């Protein structure tokens, strides 16, 4: 490989680190934290957006002077995507709206988007492609979401086989979805056992796996440290917060471990519990 | 010599004290202030229509950081490092090499637009008037990458005009 | 209801309530500093912990002069 | 496609409504604040562009970071930045503020305000002449003219 | 050789003032971690405080101990007021890496740090 | 020699010479140097024990009033064991004259905190404590003013380099601003400008 891709000196603030990362998404939650930790590492991030430049503007100054770069992409043409992945060391695929739109279903984003980008990637010659997935996305019922993700999982596994297929559990953090829905309540009470995993251990694991070679080919799954009932967790949320259909079905659907695939322990990162970060993040209550 | 203030007394004569009482109970010099401000109301205000009328200047403004060149000739700079020796925020960066001809020249001539305080010392220090502070001041740049000039940007910016620069220098090569 | 033995029992269970002491191992001649492997940092921790427990301010030189469980109990029996 | 027609016309109307007045807050640490008050002067106007100088942070459309940002300044600067409505824009004025500048090699100084808040419009100079700053606010208005938020919302 | 010390006569008064200063820091911590709306357990903060005390235990010169006591008293005043913000208090902590260990081979990969 | 070179008055030189000789004779306990430059501004160089007695003398006595207090700094001179130089500067309201009370001091032993007789010296002494570390025993309040709180190093020393050791940046990891070891974007180049060839023959020190 050519120079100025090799690491240089210490880390942080335009110290030339290893990877040059083409990121799809990154305007959402986990991609934004991932660009944040690569900027702490000091890695050049090529991100295309499709929206207004104001969103990429308020996530712009994360990098140093001119490190990260912004361009355009679309979910239709191979030319713009291929132009975005002309010269890339690594590439990560994070995309998905949790409700169907006018022009996109749960189908063909999770299906059609990894097809074309994996096509131009394998014709391009990229390495360490990391594709996210939701945990326990099966061929089984109850979610067009989960079954289209399982189809995308089979696609990314079949074509370009040495992709890191990665999956966390349902993550919580500063801009969580399900804890926000726990705040945005009213009610109903069911039973489901569930393990929550905090977001920064997930993205620390992703950046460590993407900067550490020889850990490729294997799909990974991230584990919550507690793994107890959902309704006890809702009581915990109301207690710490001082106040007394697709999303609720997809949190009541399935939460299990899988003994097949390796997780946190083959990476060497400390797990932050639910309780500490939940007390940290449960602000914005009555006084 | 000194000329101090506030040495008087309120006059105990009846006319002066009833005049101060009339100002107290009749709100007089307040209305005098209103009259002065209405006199400035009935003036014509001195504004300039900005995108059409641009404000006046001098022939010796310090703007663009443009370069010059010889009459139908090569680059005026020698890379003699005087501007980087005088640059009080060290924004000049010169790395010099000679080319295949033999005359000494450059490789890299960078101005940091962040650090440039716009003194004029690199203009006064240049023995051949290679770098010249330019005439126009419109940078307004949306990205921080684009505010770091290269030598080729300076040559394009010196070849977008010389006639302004030549007119200003030819008017005022006698003061400096 | 404020005798020497009730104060010694409440000092006993707050010595149980302190975490790093392993085990309690109470004695009238215990000297938990060096015979039990503790620090003067932990000495001043325990002294102002008793201050936090049940009363008066216990200033610096009297905090230094104790170094011992029963001597703490007797100093409180002097002061309270 | 009169749906797209109504989207484009309504987006033009709302974005012209945004870029019409744009009353700022003048943060203004050092002598760049004096040059901002000199584009508040009677010659270079601000009434003409709907631009009302106003110390209120709660209603700040754009914010003109000017002066010299320091380490002691920066958390208070971002606390000023937080209590501010989410449609917001930033003009970094001054060589000190847009990259460290003359105090670039120093301690106690953040190397430009890029390391605290995002920057839409850089305007350099020492001081950036009030004429040039007013030009920078015009190119800010043209950035507001190109924003296509409602286009992205309709075809999202 | 005439040297005028600050407060000290032997290290007994040094021990006395530093244990009283540590008592002041102990009753200083929970009020501040409640006031600044912080995000750290009290055990971790107190253990980092006593770790910072145990860092400089290798000093026997009494003038240096006096000057350490005066510096710690200054910052205890400036944190018992509301003069120092959230930034400086978190700056005492290290939650942003800074991951650098002291292994030989780790410094041999990311090289030129002997 | 007369045009464009500033002429002087020997009369003021003789006046300050006689006055400094007088002060040196009548406070013998602490006077070490009384030096007068070419342009007649007095310097009195003092052991670090007579701070309070000499300043109580120089505030009063109706022969040297000198109520006006100015700068305090302790010019960092290495190649000495007494490094720092506390420079009192005094101006007379009655006599229109400037005297520089230079007392010498080391790193760790305090001079005696001139705020007792000079109410202008309070934030001056706090500034010197913040930037250097010259301790001031018998002082009301010593704090860090003109520095950051969490910053330390006493930066106006010569041992502290130009750039700081710490450098702030915001990060969205812990959602706040953190300090890091310094990562400069450029070198701060160092011009070896100390040219040879002895521009002043009068100020030659005797070599070995
Ligand atoms: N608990 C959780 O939320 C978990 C989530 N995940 C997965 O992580 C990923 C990121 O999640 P999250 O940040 O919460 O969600 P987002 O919707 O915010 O992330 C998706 C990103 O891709 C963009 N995008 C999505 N659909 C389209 C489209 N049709 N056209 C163009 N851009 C599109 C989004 O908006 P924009 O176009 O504006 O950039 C955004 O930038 C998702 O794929 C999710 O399934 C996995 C495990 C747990
Ligand atoms: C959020 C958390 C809050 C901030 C956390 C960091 C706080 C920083 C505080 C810094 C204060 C210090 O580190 S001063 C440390 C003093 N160390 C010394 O060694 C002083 C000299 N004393 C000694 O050597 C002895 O007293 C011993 C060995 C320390 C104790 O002996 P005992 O046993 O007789
Ligand atoms: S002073 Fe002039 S000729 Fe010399 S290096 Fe600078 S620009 Fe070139
Ligand atoms: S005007 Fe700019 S480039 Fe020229 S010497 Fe000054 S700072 Fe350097
Ligand atoms: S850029 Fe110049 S005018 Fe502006 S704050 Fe800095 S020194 Fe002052």
């Amino acid at each position: 490989l050519h120079h100025a891709v090799i690491p240089h000196g210490k880390g942080g603030r335009s110290s030339v680190s290893g990877i040059v990362a083409t990121v799809f998404g990154a305007t959402g939650f986990l991609g934004r934290y991932l660009v944040n930790h690569l900027g702490r590492m000091g890695s050049q991030v090529i991100v295309p957006y499709r929206c207004e430049p104001y969103d990429t503007m308020h996530l712009r100054p994360m990098g140093d002077l001119g490190q990260i770069i912004f361009m355009d992409w679309n979910g239709r043409d191979k030319d713009s995507i291929r132009r975005a992945v002309e010269h890339s060391n690594v590439v990560i695929n994070l995309v998905g709206r949790e409700w169907e739109t006018k022009n996109f279903d749960f189908e063909d984003v999770f299906v059609k988007i990894p097809q074309a980008i994996a096509q131009v990637s394998k014709e391009a010659g990229v390495e360490k492609f990391i594709h996210i997935s939701h945990l326990n996305a099966d061929i089984k019922s109850s979610s067009k979401y989960l079954r289209n993700k399982a189809v995308g999982e089979k696609e990314v596994r079949e074509t370009f086989p040495e992709a890191t297929i990665i999956k966390p559990a349902d993550i919580f953090g500063r801009e969580d979805r399900f804890l926000n829905y726990f705040a945005n309540i009213r009610s109903l009470g069911k039973k489901t056992v569930k393990q929550p995993v905090y977001i920064v251990d997930v993205t620390k694991g992703i950046i460590n796996a993407i900067k550490d070679p020889d850990a490729r080919g294997k799909t990974f799954a991230f584990v919550g440290p507690n793994r107890y009932l959902l309704f006890d967790l809702v009581q915990y949320v109301f207690a710490v917060a001082h106040r007394p259909r697709d999303k609720v079905e997809r949190i009541h659907t399935t939460d299990r471990t899988l003994p097949h695939l390796p997780g946190l322990e083959d990476l060497g990162v400390q797990a932050t519990p639910l309780e500490l970060k939940a007390i940290e993040v449960l602000r914005r209550h009555r006084t | 010599t000194y000329k101090y203030v506030n040495l008087r007394e309120p006059s105990m004569d009846m006319k002066s004290v009833t005049d101060r009482a009339a100002q107290t109970l009749l709100w007089t010099e307040l209305i005098r202030g209103l009259g002065m401000t209405l006199s400035y109301l009935f003036r014509e205000p001195a504004t300039i229509n900005y995108p059409f009328e641009k404000g006046p200047l001098s022939p010796r403004f310090r703007g663009e950081h443009a370069l010059r060149r010889y009459p139908s000739g090569e680059e005026r700079c020698i890379a003699c490092k005087l501007c980087e020796a005088v640059c009080p925020a060290q924004a000049i960066t010169i790395e010099a090499e000679p080319r295949a001809d033999g005359s000494r020249r450059t490789t890299r001539y960078d101005i940091d637009m962040t650090k440039c305080i716009y003194c004029g010392f690199c203009q006064e220090a240049c023995p051949v008037d290679a770098i010249v502070e330019g005439p126009n001041f419109e940078f307004s740049t949306e990205t921080h990458e684009e505010l770091l000039y290269n030598k080729e940007k300076l040559l394009n910016n010196g070849d977008k005009w010389e006639a302004e620069i030549a007119a200003n220098i030819q008017a005022d090569y006698l003061y400096r | 209801p404020l005798t020497l033995e009730g104060i010694k029992d409440r000092v006993l269970y707050v010595l149980k309530l302190y975490d790093k002491i392993d085990p309690e191992k109470l004695s009238v001649n215990s000297h938990f500093m060096k015979d039990l492997g503790l620090d003067s940092l932990d000495q001043v921790e325990i002294i102002m912990a008793m201050e936090d427990e049940f009363g008066f301010e216990i200033p610096d030189i009297d905090a230094e002069k104790l170094m011992c469980p029963q001597e703490i109990v007797d100093y409180i029996a002097d002061k309270k | 496609s009169r749906g797209e027609y109504v989207v484009a016309k309504l987006d033009d109307l709302i974005n012209w409504a945004r870029r019409s007045s744009l009353w700022p807050m003048t943060f203004g640490l050092a002598c760049c604040a004096v040059e901002m008050m000199h584009m508040a002067a009677p010659r270079y106007d601000m009434d003409r562009f709907g631009v009302v100088f106003r110390a209120s942070p709660r209603q700040s459309d754009v914010m003109i970071v000017a002066g010299t940002l320091t380490n002691k300044m920066a958390p208070a600067l971002r606390k000023v930045y937080d209590q501010m409505p989410e449609p917001r824009y930033v003009v970094s004025m001054g060589s000190c503020a847009n990259g460290g500048g003359y105090y670039h090699y120093s301690y106690s100084v953040v190397r430009g305000c890029d390391r605290i808040v995002p920057v839409d419009i850089y305007v350099p100079g020492c001081p950036p002449t009030a004429e040039a700053l007013l030009y920078g606010i015009l190119q800010l208005q043209k950035k507001i003219k190109r924003e296509k938020r409602l286009r992205i919302w309709y075809r999202r | 050789t005439s040297v005028k010390p600050i407060f000290s006569r032997d290290m007994n008064e040094a021990k006395r003032r530093v244990r009283e200063l540590y008592r002041a820091w102990y009753r200083e911590v929970p009020n501040t971690v409640h006031l600044f709306q912080l995000d750290i357990s009290v055990k971790q903060g107190r253990d980092k405080v006593r770790e910072m005390f145990k860092k400089n235990a290798h000093v026997t010169d009494p003038r240096v101990v006096d000057l350490l006591v005066i510096k710690g008293k200054m910052e205890l005043e400036e944190t018992i007021n509301v003069w120092k913000q959230r930034t400086h208090v978190m700056r005492f902590f290290h939650e942003t890496e800074a991951p650098r260990p002291k292994d030989f081979l780790s410094k041999f990969y990311v090289g030129h740090d002997p | 020699t007369r045009p464009t070179v500033r002429p002087r008055n020997d009369v003021a030189h003789k006046q300050l010479s006689a006055f400094g000789e007088y002060v040196a004779e009548i406070l013998p306990k602490y006077v070490q140097q009384v030096q007068v430059s070419c342009f007649s501004e007095l310097e009195i160089c003092i052991h670090p024990d007579g701070v309070i007695p000499v300043l109580t003398f120089l505030r009063d006595h109706s022969n040297a009033q000198f109520k006006s207090l100015a700068d305090l700094t302790a010019v960092d001179i290495p190649t000495r064991q007494n490094r720092f130089e506390i420079v009192y500067n005094l101006l007379s309201l009655r006599f229109n004259s400037r005297i520089r009370v230079k007392t010498y001091t080391d790193e760790l032993t305090p001079v005696e905190s001139s705020v007792s007789v000079y109410k202008a010296a309070n934030w001056y002494e706090r500034e010197i404590w913040d930037m250097f570390g010259v301790f001031f025993a018998n002082h009301p309040d010593l704090r860090r003013i003109l520095t950051d709180y969490g910053f330390e190093g006493h930066p106006f020393r010569k041992d502290f380099p130009l750039s700081g050791y710490v450098e702030l940046r915001y990060d969205d990891e812990v959602k706040r601003v953190v300090a890091e070891p310094v990562e400069l974007a450029q070198e701060f180049r160092k011009f070896d400008l100390n040219s040879p060839w002895e521009a002043f023959p009068a100020y030659r020190q005797p070599p070995e």
